[PDB]
């Protein structure tokens, strides 16, 4: 139900 | 780090507006008026 | 949040998301602080009842939102977690006396139109201010209806009393504390509007009339239901647990 954020903010 | 300005929006406080219901809160502080 | 209305854009500029790395979820709201310290509630983190207990790398921290589930591209600012610091004295197995957490950023945040710190109140300032009748503000992304419109689009808002304390106690069976304050309309007086699920944890805020700052007097703790009538939300009074907040960032900022 969330857009996904960054890759970078998963790292 | 906030503590000078902690507290004061840059949206209302820091320009002079105020929100859509914060008169709301004020109506209900009867100390000090 | 039941019974409130859309937040204006940069309204609670201190309100953060605690969002869940895996699987990508709402966990609970939390408030900005300094530039490095973030507010919530510790039931938000640890709660072994329910079997919660995040560690720092769960978990990101999401500032400068008012869409709950849109990537507000150049808006919001992501943060990572250094340290997670519960109350040593959180009491999860009863009442959630204490519910109180901190939490600090791996890196400082850059302010904004819609990135502000919230202040913490002084003695004095709490002493005017928590008293019954008087009206803050309660903000969060957390439930519209307490069974289940569900969820929000955007950021809500309601302003709600703080209630005498004899009609806290007498609203609920579970033991209440000092460390404990509830706020919400009484039946007669018709208005309505409560926390919910997925606002635990956000700021319970009053703006003081002595010097025109926004102060953050609770957190959204506990409630039996939402917005029921005879029924008041419970939040965590942020002054009497000051010594402790300071003891924490004092030795670890
Ligand atoms: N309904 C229970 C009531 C409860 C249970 C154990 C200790 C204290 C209070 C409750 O509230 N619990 C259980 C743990 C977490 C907390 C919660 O959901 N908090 C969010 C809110 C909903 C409506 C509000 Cl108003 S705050
Ligand atoms: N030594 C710092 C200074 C500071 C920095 C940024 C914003 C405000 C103040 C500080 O003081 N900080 C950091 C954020 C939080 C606050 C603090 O410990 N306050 C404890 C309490 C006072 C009243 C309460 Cl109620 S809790
Ligand atoms: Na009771
Ligand atoms: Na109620």
């Amino acid at each position: 139900d969330f857009e996904e954020i960054p890759e970078e903010y998963l790292q | 780090s906030g503590e000078a300005d902690c507290g004061l929006r840059p949206l209302f406080e820091k320009k002079s507006l105020e929100d859509k219901t914060e008169r709301e809160l004020l109506e209900s502080y009867i100390d000090g008026r | 949040i039941v019974e409130g209305s859309d937040a204006e854009i940069g309204m609670s500029p201190w309100q953060v998301m605690l969002f869940r790395k895996s699987p990508q979820e709402l966990l609970c709201g939390a408030s900005l602080i300094s530039d490095r310290w973030v507010l919530t509630a510790a039931h938000c983190l640890l709660y072994p009842p329910w079997d919660k207990n995040f560690t720092e790398n769960d978990l990101l921290v999401r500032i400068g939102k008012h869409s709950r589930t849109r990537y507000e591209r150049n808006i919001e600012k992501i943060s990572m977690l250094e340290k997670i610091y519960i109350h040593p004295r959180y009491n999860w197995r009863e009442n959630l006396d204490r519910d109180i957490a901190l939490m600090k950023l791996k890196k400082p945040v850059a302010f904004s139109d819609y990135i502000h710190p919230v202040c913490l109140p002084d003695r004095e300032t709490a002493a005017s201010l928590l008293q019954a009748g008087y009206k803050g503000r309660v903000t969060g992304w957390g439930n519209l209806k307490e069974t289940w419109k569900g969820q929000p689009s955007v950021l809500q808002v309601v302003n709600l009393p703080i209630v005498e304390r004899p009609v806290c106690k007498d609203s609920t069976r579970i033991r209440i504390t000092d460390n404990m304050f509830c706020a919400g309309y009484k039946p007669d007086e018709g208005k309505r509007g409560d926390a919910c699920e997925g606002d635990s944890g956000g700021p319970f805020v009053m703006k003081s009339p002595f010097n025109n700052r926004w102060y953050q007097m609770g957190i959204v703790s506990w409630g039996e239901g939402c917005d029921r009538d005879g029924k008041y939300g419970f939040y965590t009074h942020v002054f009497r647990l000051k010594k402790w907040i300071q003891k924490v960032i004092d030795q670890f900022g």
